[PDB]
């Protein structure tokens, strides 16, 4: 009811997630590669 | 001692080439890329 907004506290939810995605492809796109750190693959990273 | 400093010294045309190909890709994409990045925060802005 009047106190909290529970409703936008669930929507503040899916912004950021898809704008990980978001500065993941942009980072990955300006890069040229695919892993650019070890954390997406380490096995490839080594190899 | 002519053939041994060529060899020593000049390049591969195809290397380069090859090179200079894949960095104007690259700098294509991030020219572009920076546009966006920039746009981006300008409609978080605009939503607000």
């Amino acid at each position: 009811v009047i106190n909290t907004n529970s409703l936008s506290l669930l929507t503040q939810n899916n912004l950021n997630k898809s704008q990980s995605a978001l500065g993941t492809a942009i980072e990955r796109l300006s890069s040229g590669l695919r892993i650019n750190s070890a954390k997406d693959d380490a096995a490839g990273q080594a190899i | 001692l002519t053939s041994a400093r060529s060899r020593i010294e000049d390049s591969d045309y195809a290397t380069e080439v090859s090179n200079m190909s894949r960095a104007q890709i690259l700098q294509q994409a991030g020219t572009s890329v920076l546009a966006q990045a920039n746009q981006v925060p300008q409609n978080v802005l605009s939503l607000l």
